């Protein structure tokens, strides 16, 4: 008997009718995407409705086999895996008040109108109308009412249904032996591993924190150069010593200062590397650029693109009459099925995400010798983060001149270095204390830390002290500006662009020492180091089936994140901020206000 | 001039299920090796104790051909001294086996898009193949100790499973046709030449 003994043939019946159940819902699901038709909902639909129903049958037979009883770490994550469900254990009444409530959410949301008051003919959605004026627009006043409408009219809709969507959310919770909801999201990152493997829930907010700290510094001076440069275009409403207002830096909410390049450019005068012009002047095709991705991963010793994936993918949008959204995705069907869904162009943007989706591929690849339940990145931020590091090293001017975008003869100026750090930066850095304070601002939240009456009053007295960024009208609590964000107002956990971002630093500049790269490490380029390969191989066929902590310590030699390979990536950036800040202040006073 | 049935075998129809594999007696012929160019683009010949080059140059006695369908990644288990899924309950090779395992993709001839669930394999048994040995029971197969009663009841398990072929499945998953051609020699008369 040995229950073990016994749930080993459960799991070995288990992973034949899983594994090809799953396969059909990829393949409807695959029909559905590559052809988006009324008919080929109702597939999609019903195969996943299958699949989902086996599932669930599945994890009650699971269930009837003590964990505490296995021996076999294998088995015993197999089995982990195939419990942890969620609102079922809600009462029925309980249980459709929240999926009112979620559907409720994310339909005002998507559907939210906000309506000039200078024209009131002039009522724009989020996407594309509202999502142009603060990607966009320079006038303060303009940015203004967008920024205050949208916040005014879809976030105070939100507020009376996130304070029971709070409490409901909580109940399920509390129902699954988890504190509140907050600590049922840490759930992702806990791992009961061998030895010291082992992570808590708790250790999460630590280990983000102790990161936090190291990154501050670095922020500071990203947030003194913006808010220098920003007085050239707002001197009437920027304070020097003071935290930037919220509607000007670049989105609706401030979550990447991507768009602020233009006002913030370093060196203007030297554009960004484009081979663009290159691609189109080679007469390269869609087919071309994924042949010099699989060169890529070939080039670093691992294996070519099955002849499936050539033959099944689309990686060009159809010209047949077939009506697809585009949308970069990297599918893995299962059975040995590997496809990308890319309508490819000839474009730097589209050669950089095909390198990164066929990352995604690689990953998928190497962890299929795993069973089923275990075929996933180590985390939840592990597959961005090995996908965003093939984007690094193809996108050096190292790897262009040898794929022959560039001359052999290029000259990189310093200047253009630090104009490609700087933008860096504002997608990387900027997004740091941004994702950190607003999950913070939800683990609290959910803890119980933040009473309702304070909601509104802790969340900007937090996005002042850690962000350094100041509301520039007062919100009382009718308002709920995080619920005015996609992900909370979609019951998404958020954490996962803070970890996975420190990842793909660990994972590049591990993988370049491996690589014995000299110089600074935004110029590494993996390519041509079949020693890289192994290492990163080490953990990408691991898949899940080990603690995410024993996986990044395969390939980074540390069982925990670690910033200091992200501050390494903008040391050069570091030292030209602080020679630019040397007469400008450096952090913010929390009491101003543009309303002050 | 009697020439040896190798078109049935290799250019059947249709196939046996790796459980129930099919084995065809082959003597009193003329056997021509030759014939076999690839009939599929991956494509396995692998001999052990005799040589494939100059096999149509020997006499045995009989020759005994076994042939079945399995995934791509079984076909390393048609070989001596293997274990495996293919191996241990379905057809099991001896240590010291003589002939050769042909082994062809059949993607084409056994895949189909709504899913080809008629080729079975045995996915339970007590205790490994002897070689050569063929099961054909359908008895449940009985994990626990509570008996299983002939079906319903915990920790019990009908011991075939259904290969699913797709043609969109990758090669490992893909349907390889499997020919086991066992070469017999008790000296003496040596029927089958094949010059
Ligand atoms: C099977 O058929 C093909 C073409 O029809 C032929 O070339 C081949 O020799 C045949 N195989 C056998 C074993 O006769
Ligand atoms: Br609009
Ligand atoms: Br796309
Ligand atoms: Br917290
Ligand atoms: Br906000
Ligand atoms: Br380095
Ligand atoms: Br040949
Ligand atoms: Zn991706």
């Amino acid at each position: 008997s040995t229950t073990e003994d016994l749930a080993k043939t459960f799991l070995e019946k288990f992973n034949s009718e899983a594994e090809e159940l799953s396969h059909q819902s990829s393949l409807a699901s695959w029909s559905y995407n590559t052809n988006i038709t009324d008919e080929n909902v109702q597939k999609m639909n019903e195969a996943g409705a299958r699949w989902s129903a086996f599932y669930e049958e599945q994890c009650k037979l699971a269930k009837t086999y003590p964990l505490e009883e296995i021996q076999n770490l294998t088995v015993k994550r197999q089995l982990q895996a195939l419990q942890q469900s969620g609102s079922s254990v809600l009462s029925a009444d309980k249980s459709k008040r929240l999926n009112e409530i979620l559907n409720t959410m994310s339909t005002i949301y998507s559907t939210g109108k906000v309506c000039n008051p200078s024209n009131p003919q002039e009522c724009l959605l989020l996407e594309p109308g509202l999502d142009a004026i603060m990607e966009n627009s320079k006038d303060y006043n303009q940015r203004l009412w967008a920024w205050e409408g949208w916040r005014s009219e879809v976030g105070k809709q939100l507020r009376p249904l996130y304070e029971e969507y709070v409490v409901l959310k909580n109940e399920m919770a509390r129902a699954n032996n988890y504190e509140d909801y907050g600590d049922y999201w840490r759930g992702d990152y806990e791992a009961e591993g061998p030895s010291g493997y082992d992570y808590s829930r708790d250790q999460l907010i630590e280990d983000v924190e102790r990161t936090f700290a190291e990154i501050k510094p670095l922020y500071e001076h990203l947030h003194a150069y913006v808010r220098a440069k920003l007085m050239d275009t707002y001197p009437s409403h920027i304070n020097p010593t003071g935290c930037l207002p919220a509607h000007l830096l670049g989105d609706m909410w401030g979550r990447f200062w991507t768009n602020l390049y233009s006002l913030t450019v370093p060196f203007g005068q030297k554009p960004n590397i484009d081979v663009t012009d290159a691609m189109v002047d080679q007469s390269w095709d869609a087919k071309r650029i994924f042949e010099e991705a699989e060169k890529f991963f070939v080039s670093v010793g691992l294996p070519n693109m099955t002849q499936g994936f050539w033959e099944n993918s689309m990686l060009t949008e159809p010209g047949d009459g077939r009506k697809v959204v585009c949308h970069p995705t990297a599918w893995d069907l299962g059975k040995g099925d590997f496809r990308i869904k890319m309508c490819t162009k000839v474009t730097m943007d589209d050669f950089l995400t095909a390198h990164h989706e066929m990352g995604h591929i690689q990953y998928d690849m190497a962890y299929a010798v795993q069973p089923y339940l275990l075929r996933n990145g180590a985390n939840e931020g592990f597959h961005e983060a090995v996908g965003e590091i093939m984007s690094l090293s193809a996108a050096t001017p190292n790897h262009l001149k040898a794929i022959g975008l560039l001359p052999p003869d290029f000259y990189e100026d310093s200047e253009t270095e630090i104009n490609f750090l700087l933008k860096q930066a504002l997608t990387i850095v900027g997004t740091l204390p941004f994702t950190y304070m607003l999950e913070k601002w939800r683990w609290m939240v959910f803890k119980g830390e933040i009473p309702k009456e304070e909601w509104m009053k802790k969340w900007w007295e937090m996005k002042r002290e850690i962000v350094g960024v100041v509301e520039p009208v007062p919100h009382d609590e009718t308002y709920c500006d995080p619920a005015a964000l996609f992900h909370v107002a979609n019951d998404y956990s958020f954490i996962r662009y803070y970890t996975r971002t420190i990842y793909q630093f660990q994972f590049q500049e591990a993988l370049c020492q491996t690589a014995k790269h000299e110089g600074p490490l935004h110029k590494c380029d993996i390519s041509n180091s079949t020693e890289a390969g192994q290492k990163l191989l080490q953990m990408l066929s691991l898949g899940k089936s080990e603690p995410w902590t024993l996986a990044l310590e395969r390939i980074v030699g540390v069982k925990n994140m670690d910033v200091r390979p992200l501050l390494n990536y903008f040391e050069p950036l570091f030292t030209w901020l602080k020679d630019q800040n040397k007469n400008s202040f450096v952090g913010w006073s929390t009491n101003w206000s543009p309303y002050a | 001039t009697n020439l040896c049935p190798f078109d049935e075998v290799f250019n059947a129809t249709r196939f046996a299920s790796v459980y129930a594999w099919n084995r065809k007696r082959i003597s009193n012929c003329v056997a021509d090796y030759s014939v076999l160019y690839n009939l599929a683009p991956f494509f396995t010949f692998k001999c052990y104790g005799v040589s494939p080059t100059k096999l149509n140059d020997l006499c045995f006695t009989n020759v005994y051909a076994d042939s079945f369908v399995i995934r791509g990644d079984e076909v390393r288990q048609i070989a001596p001294g293997q274990t495996g899924n293919i191996a241990d309950y379905n057809y099991k090779l001896p240590d010291d086996f003589t002939g050769c395992v042909i082994a062809w993709n059949s993607n084409k001839l056994d895949s189909k898009v709504s899913g080809n669930y008629n080729y079975l394999y045995r996915l339970f048994r007590k205790s490994n193949l002897k070689p050569f040995e063929r099961d054909i029971s359908t008895e449940i197969y009985q994990a626990g100790n509570k008996p299983c009663n002939g079906v319903a009841g915990f920790n019990c398990y009908f011991p075939l499973r259904s290969y699913s072929f797709r043609p969109t499945y990758g090669v490992g998953h893909q349907p390889y046709r499997v020919v086991v051609l066992s070469f017999e020699l008790l000296h003496a008369p040596a029927t089958v030449c094949g010059p």
